[PDB]
RNA sequence: GUGGAACAGUGGUAAUUCCUACGAUUAAGAAACCUGUUUACAGAAGGAUCCCCACCUAUGGGCGGGUUAUCAGAUAUUAUCAGGUGGGAAAUU
RNA sequence: CCCGCUACGGCGUGAGCGUCAAGGUCUGUUGAGUGCAAUCGUAGGACGUCAUUAGUGGCGAACCCGAUACCGAUUACUGCUGCUGUUCCAGC
């Protein structure tokens, strides 16, 4: 031991620093890993080992070199004709599709013969080549076909021969194949739509689709499910008289604005289904809607598609003088989220004439932000196929590297209605789209004109006026979902979506992963997050209790959670009662309603309410939970289909001031939406129950607020947490997912108006499933 | 943030003066215990019951962190607390604690007599308990006079600084800790280093695996080198201030 | 298949044990008077045989068994003087008490060892000694610059 | 709020009042990092604190940056500072006054540093004690691009 | 009245983006430590001189703060720039019952000065 | 033909039992390990009330100059922290 | 390729764009993501099974364990459930 300098010593540590990150680094050099382990982890091909194809072209000399340093059947006479008679049919279907004409409704049903489609597709060539007429002769060579249904709902579409039979129960998405090649999808409506990515994108999603600022990417969702209507008023060519009144007869007077009349945004908001049969009129809560309108009169609404089905009955109902117009199969829309959605968008497509709406756009792709700009932004165009294209490629102008508000104000002054209107004429008429197929051309076509111009003269293909095939293309934002939607017609939609994601920062979203991002934006989500409409509470109260009685009656004994024996859930333990809170699946918003009115009938009986002791003489809570668990009982046996039990409370609270014979439940209970977050430790789950603080230990609760903790200096909340009554819960977390962009848990609660307005403070706590702490949160109101 | 709260002074007797010397090695057994990483520091001090307490109330205390260690709190970034030992064998020429208590921050007591461990469990509002690791066990530990201590707020301590010493010690040592586990119930134990020289200091990581392989959880050891010792420090704390 | 072995991080440090002469109070000062250097003979070969001896002495024979199953010494230079030990995760608590009933070399006397890292794996205890040591360089700037 | 520290030298200060922090600030930072003895520019200081009117001080700070003399070539300096919860309200008596000023085809240099006050507290808990550390703003503005102040450690603007 | 507000333009290309914190008012202050560390982690990765840090309103001096913490402790040069934010606002002008979000959203500017902080590696 | 006991074959399904707390840093990513508390704003952007002096009018008041007090949702806290960590088979290819 | 100087190809900035090349890098990494390969230790409470002398004690395993993710099939073991086959024992 002996002292040395400073700058010996600081030399001698720094180089040691050097010596450890040369060794580090020597060490991942030297261990033994293939250049196909270099790819990223989202790139990594297990078949690259066998073709390699799938390496990068810089990397596939070194795997070629590598791979060579490592280094017609017996058919009878039946199953041969049987294997030959569907190529037969591929080459006679793909010949029909391709030369002149469409596909005859014998083919399409495919429930006769497959003799009788050889001969078909045998008849109508003989048909094309001895005369003209007679010929429902198409516009393309692909095989495209106008599926719009007037005045009724659309059928089952036509599609591919070969793929006809795998289409006989369930409907496809236009990108079904493709989704299906890269996604997990699951079978549950008429559909077939994504679920979730196969590789996992949990925070992948999250960081770049989110709310977050480090979201340098794109992410795209098939959203074709979403079902629009098309309504026009027949009666009168004057101004709508009766579209208004039927806005305010579907919807109440909360999307019926002249702001929205005027500034022609579309707005989503909460439907509720009506229903006038003579002098009374039911309203119960239906779901979700988009409203759209075009200047005056017509308008498109899209949503849910059960919800699609009911409303269209509904529309079909009264349907005396406007014409409806049932789009399925012949427009649907599909949503980019993130901050780079708008330059991938942009470099997707390219423009065919110098007009305003690419002005605008283009302006708004360079910006990079979505807030920022306000409320109504609605752009529609004409573009070319993006089958031109095939490259990934973004088009920048200089613009003198400036952005501004003023501009944004500027574009908010000007706005070139008629041509987006026109768009939208052109999008909502059958005759235009159905024009719009007059020169789509095969992949081998687009190719052939690629090498005509190599040959002639760049990577494109150069535009038409005569025999190019313009398209519509409308391109809107979505306010409280903070996404952009681009809807296009059905056959032209994958054309446009294989394009995106050849953008190397774009990758595609799964209906879990949607439910993450309406999770992670503080908004809300129809199969789950609205339990109180009549559909919501059905599928989630029905899926999720069958699901979860599977699962425990399947799980063995000693090995689970055992829900029946939990000592210590609440403050003096309740006779013939040992368990959780309704049942212990999920949400059991009729005993909540239930309790509530029986606290309500105590608070009427008496200015206290007491603890303990052909219906009983109700005094206390046990006479309450004992009906309640009768009622369970008697429901366990036929199931419940007649009324709802809970709706909400903020379409009640301004206007209705919320007002509320042997009952005991006849008159249900509102809810308003909250969104609480955690500031003690821990996190929330699904299925969460929800309590008031206590009066006698509200200071309790703020000096945990504030603080308070053991003096060796980090928290502490192993304390005799003061546990309060059964009857202080007012509500349920449906969704309980660990919230990462706060750093904290976040659940979306529902809870009463009158418990409410009962605390003068914000602070309510939060108890998982099964398990016997209590967390206190801070909410946050929901106004959606 | 750990606290340390075991550190002897270089004197015994009030008539003997510290040299310069001890001044100088206690600099740098603090600073050594600083380098190694601790945030709190409270310096102990032997104090025998044979000897005759002064009537002061300004010069009860020899340590002077005032004038001597104000200038390394500044510097270093720590802070220093005083605390007594006190040597009890017999009861006589004592019973006085409401003088020495207001001075001093931290009150312990070394119990080697029989009846020396009885009155200090029943007429003694202490903080801890020490007794000589160095030196052979008392008589016997039981759970009767241990667990009646321990409920009542009284920490009993274990010093790994007295087992780098000597070669025969440590059997002695070993057998008297263990002797403190078992008779603890793994609940009352703060360590606490004893080292009177730089070169017998140790880090969290050694002596953690010292205090768990002589027979002390995991759980209750960290948890005790926080919670518990960083509770009687405010123990005297408010025992000084309310 | 794979095995689960800890390594164990350690530093030779020197307590500057100088009763005659006078120290400077200071952070940066007193790591450059206790991050000095290491003498002259030492090794790999003597440390190993410096804790098998310790082993011996301090833990015995069968608990010396037990420990040299896999003791051995990865890295070590004696030009920063810290060294990697790898062990077993059960015998690790045995390993990291015996570093610390390290008293002295047979050649040099007067110092201490600091276990200061415990991990399953080798490359986050290296990049953990990289910022450690980054933040050594920090506190030796922050007071040669002022 | 036990003490208030600068440059780790103990200081008597108090962080509520502001004028003798600002006259700290005024009397000690500044010559600590700007000499004005060895050239020819022309200082005005200027403090402001979260009470000041905004259009009051930006028409104080209309005629300092045209006080001095033109005839003897003196480069005109403007030194505003400020430290803590008053820097926001510096920060627009700082941009608006900007906006008096590039209407008319002009052009402002800026140079801006931070510094701090370092003060130490109790805690909640009595053992631990707290350190809080106090930003300073310190702008110095002028209409002249090459000023002969000891500005290497500042931040061109 | 009932007015609300925007978060503010962000013009960012690829390589911005992972080099910039945007500290809130309820940024931890260790929070923002551990994330400016990781930015100088990964800034080696991404390529770039600094990182930037950028305030306005309420968490500038805790912004400041923070180069109040890495020009002294860990000897890193920074550079203090004082912008100007443009931030629209969505308010009700009077002019049935109707709820109180559904009003008439009328567009106004506000400007706010703040504070971008660069962090050399 | 029935009931009980034992064995064998196949089909379906499940596996850290679950919860709670703790495990050194102004050197602020050391319980073994990872991620997060980053779409910056207190309608404090010519902010509000108030002190002194001078001016004009009078039944109210306004302007200019100077220092500077109070206020920004629970009169508070700028420097803490949260969550997770193996499976039907991850072995076999 | 646009701006300024200079004018035969030139020079300086934009934290601008397009093409090409490089065994320079890939924690660009996944509600686990290591890469000489982490997935921990302990205490208390709830539940299940088995054995008790006073009432408690032991056990919650077997097989096995990522390295890009997905799904089908096969193999190793425990428990539950339905079917089938064999043996033994009776109600008349």
């Amino acid at each position: 031991g002996s002292k040395l300098n400073v700058d010996q010593f600081i030399s001698s540590r720094q180089f040691e620093v050097k010596q450890l990150q040369l060794a580090m680094h020597n060490s991942k050099a030297a261990s033994s890993t293939r250049i196909f382990q270099a790819l990223p982890r989202k790139l990594r091909r297990r078949t690259a080992s066998h073709n390699v194809r799938r390496i990068p072209k810089r990397m596939r000399n070194r795997a070629l070199r590598e791979m060579r340093k490592s280094d017609a059947h017996g058919l009878n006479a039946k199953q041969l004709y049987k294997a030959r008679m569907s190529i037969k049919l591929l080459r006679l279907a793909s010949k029909s599709t391709s030369m002149k004409l469409s596909m005859p409704p014998e083919v399409t049903s495919s429930n006769c013969h497959v003799r009788q489609k050889i001969k078909t597709l045998k008849r109508m060539i003989k048909e094309s080549s001895t005369a003209n007429p007679n010929i429902k002769l198409l516009n393309n060579r692909m095989g495209s076909y106008d599926c719009t249904g007037v005045n009724e709902l659309a059928p089952i579409p036509k599609g591919r021969v070969k793929y006809t039979k795998r289409q006989k129960h369930f409907a496809w998405l236009p990108t079904h194949i493709w989704n299906a090649k890269r996604s997990h999808m699951m079978k549950r409506w008429g559909y077939q739509m994504v679920w979730a990515p196969t590789q996992k994108c949990f925070k992948l999603t999250h960081r770049l689709g989110g709310d977050t600022c480090s979201s340098d990417g794109a992410l795209c969702m098939d959203s074709s499910y979403i079902g629009t209507i098309i309504v026009k008023d027949k009666s009168n060519d004057s101004e709508g008289d009766f579209l208004k009144s039927i806005i305010g007869k579907l919807t109440a007077e909360r999307a019926n604005l002249r702001k929205y009349r005027e500034g022609q945004v579309l707005f989503q908001g909460l439907i509720y289904s009506f229903n006038e049969e003579n002098g009374e009129d039911s309203t119960k809560p239906l779901g979700p809607c988009d409203v759209f309108w075009v200047q005056k009169d017509t308008a498109i609404i899209r949503l849910h598609p059960s919800i699609y089905t009911q409303v269209f009955n509904i529309l079909l109902q009264h349907k005396e003088k406007l014409t409806v117009q049932d789009c399925r199969y012949s427009l649907a829309s599909v949503t980019l989220k993130g901050a780079k959605a708008l330059e991938s968008l942009a470099s997707c497509l390219r423009s065919t004439e110098y007009s305003k709406s690419f002005e605008q756009f283009k302006m708004v792709s360079m910006i990079t932000d979505h807030n920022a700009l306000p409320q109504r932004c609605t752009f529609a165009f004409e573009a070319i196929d993006p089958r031109h294209l095939a490259a990934p490629k973004k088009l920048n102008d200089s613009q003198r590297k400036t952005v501004n508000s003023d501009d944004i104000l500027s574009l908010h002054e000007n706005y070139p209605q008629d041509e987006i209107n026109a768009v939208f004429n052109e999008l909502c008429d059958p005759e235009s789209r159905t024009q719009s197929y007059n020169n789509q051309n095969t992949l081998k076509e687009i190719s052939a004109r690629r090498y005509k111009l190599l040959t002639a003269t760049k990577t494109t293909v150069p535009f038409k006026e005569s025999d190019d095939p313009s398209i519509p293309l409308v391109i809107i934002r979505r306010l409280k979902t903070r996404d952009w939607i681009v809807v296009l017609p059905w056959f032209w939609l994958l054309p446009l979506w294989h394009l995106l994601n050849r953008i190397p920062r774009m990758y595609h979203i799964g209906l879990r992963q949607f439910q993450q991002i309406q999770y992670e934006n503080k908004q809300l989500y129809f199969p789950d997050d609205y339990p109180f409409t009549q559909l919501g509470y059905i599928e989630n109260s029905f899926y999720k209790k069958e699901a979860s009685k599977t699962k425990w009656d399947r799980k063995p004994m000693g090995k689970r959670i055992n829900f029946e024996k939990i000592k210590d859930i609440h403050n003096t333990k309740l006779p013939a009662y040992s368990g959780e809170i309704g049942d212990f699946f999920s949400s059991d918003w009729r005993f909540l309603q239930i309790l509530r009115n029986g606290i309500d009938y105590l608070q009427r009986n008496d200015k206290t309410l007491e603890l303990m002791d052909g219906v009983r003489d109700i005094n206390c809570v046990n006479d309450v939970l004992e009906f309640c668990k009768d009622y369970e009982a008697k429901t366990k046996a036929m199931s419940l289909s007649i009324e709802e039990n809970i709706p909400v409370a903020l379409c009640k609270n301004r206007k209705c001031q919320f007002r509320t014979s042997f009952s005991l439940t006849f008159f249900p209970r509102c809810i308003i939406a909250v969104s609480c977050t955690l500031l003690e430790r821990g996190h929330p789950k699904d299925n969460a129950r929800i309590y008031q603080v206590p009066e006698k230990d509200l200071e309790h609760w703020l000096q945990l607020a504030k603080g308070v903790y053991r003096p060796n200096g980090r928290k502490d909340h192993d304390l005799k947490i003061p546990l309060p009554e059964v009857h202080d819960l007012i509500g349920f977390i449906t969704s309980g997912t660990y919230h990462l962009n706060c750093g904290n848990g976040m659940g979306i609660g529902f809870i009463d108006h009158h418990a409410a307005i009962r605390q003068p403070t914000r602070y309510v706590l939060i108890r998982n499933v099964g398990t016997n702490t209590y967390r206190l949160g801070e909410w946050s109101k929901i106004s959606v | 943030m750990l606290v340390d709260l075991n550190v002897p002074w270089p004197q015994n007797s009030y008539a003997d003066k510290v040299t310069s010397q001890a001044v100088n090695n206690l600099i740098k057994t603090l600073s050594t215990l600083h380098m190694l990483g601790y945030t709190h520091i409270a310096i102990n001090f032997t104090v025998n019951h044979s000897e005759k307490f002064p009537n002061d109330v300004k010069l009860l205390n020899p340590i002077d962190i005032k004038r001597r260690f104000g200038e390394l709190m500044d510097r270093t970034g720590l802070k220093l607390y005083s605390r007594i030992t006190l040597i009890i064998d017999d009861p006589s020429k004592g019973q006085s604690l409401s003088k020495i208590s207001q001075a001093f921050d931290i009150v312990a007591a070394l119990p080697i007599s029989e009846k020396g461990l009885t009155l200090s469990t029943t007429n003694l509002d202490i903080d801890l308990l020490t007794f000589q690791y160095g030196s052979r066990l008392p008589t016997f530990l039981k759970h009767k006079s241990i667990c009646s201590c321990v409920n009542r707020g009284v920490k009993l301590e274990i010093v790994y600084g007295y087992a780098l010493r000597d070669v025969q010690a440590r059997r002695q040592f070993v057998s008297n800790v263990r002797s403190v586990i078992r008779s603890s119930r793994s609940r009352g134990i703060v360590i606490g280093s004893g080292a009177m020289s730089p070169l017998e200091c140790r880090n969290i990581l050694g002596v953690t695996s010292l205090i768990k392989n002589l027979g002390l959880p995991s759980d209750r050891c960290s948890k005790a080198m926080g919670d518990l010792a960083s509770l009687v420090l405010l123990n005297g704390r408010l025992r000084n201030k309310s | 298949v794979r095995l689960k072995s800890r390594y164990i991080l350690f530093e030779i440090i020197f307590p500057p044990t100088d009763t005659n002469v006078e120290e400077s109070v200071s952070k940066a000062d007193i790591l450059l008077s206790h991050h000095r250097a290491s003498p002259a003979d030492v090794s790999i070969k003597s440390i190993l045989q410096e804790i098998r001896r310790s082993l011996s002495l301090n833990l015995g024979d069968y608990g010396s068994a037990k420990c040299n199953s896999l003791l051995q010494l990865k890295y070590f230079s004696n030009k920063t003087s810290t060294g990697i030990i790898r062990c077993h995760r059960e015998d690790c608590d045995l390993v990291i008490m015996a570093l610390m009933l390290m008293s002295k070399i047979g050649d040099v006397d007067g110092l201490i060892v600091n276990p200061v890292k415990v991990s399953g794996t080798i490359k986050k205890i290296e990049q953990f000694a990289m910022r450690r040591n980054s933040k050594i360089l920090n506190i030796i700037k922050c007071s040669q610059s002022s | 709020i036990n003490g208030v520290y600068y440059n780790e030298i103990s200081r008597d200060l108090d962080i509520s009042s502001s004028t003798q922090c600002l006259r700290f600030l005024k009397e000690t930072v500044i010559p600590s990092l700007a000499n004005n003895g060895n050239n020819s520019t022309s200082i005005q200081y200027h403090g402001i604190s979260k009470n000041d009117n905004i259009k009051k001080s930006v028409n104080k700070l209309d005629k300092q940056i045209n006080m001095a003399d033109r005839s003897l070539g003196l480069q005109q300096v403007v030194c505003i500072f400020s430290y803590g919860p008053h820097i926001q309200k510096m920060l627009s008596i700082l941009e608006i006054f900007k906006k008096g000023y590039i209407k008319n085809n002009k052009k402002i240099y800026q140079w801006n540093k931070l510094t701090s006050f370092d003060i130490k507290r109790e805690g909640r808990n009595e053992l631990q004690e707290e350190r809080l550390k106090v930003p300073i703003l310190v702008t110095l503005v002028s209409d002249s691009e090459i000023i002969d102040l000891n500005l290497h450690s500042f931040t061109k603007q | 009245k009932r007015v609300t507000k925007h978060p503010s333009l962000k013009t960012l290309t690829h390589k911005q983006i992972h080099t910039t914190i945007f500290v809130k008012s309820t940024t931890p202050y260790v929070s923002a430590l551990k994330r400016i560390n990781k930015f100088l982690d990964s800034v080696h990765k991404q390529g770039s001189s600094y990182v930037a840090v950028l305030g306005m309103g309420k968490a500038v001096e805790k912004t400041l703060a923070l180069g109040c913490h890495f020009q002294d402790q860990k000897n890193k040069k920074i550079e203090v720039y004082t912008k100007t934010i443009e931030v629209l606002d969505e308010v009700i002008t009077e002019g049935s019952d109707v709820e109180d979000d559904d009003k008439e959203t009328q567009l106004k500017k506000r400007a706010v000065s703040g504070v971008e902080l660069r962090i050399y590696v």
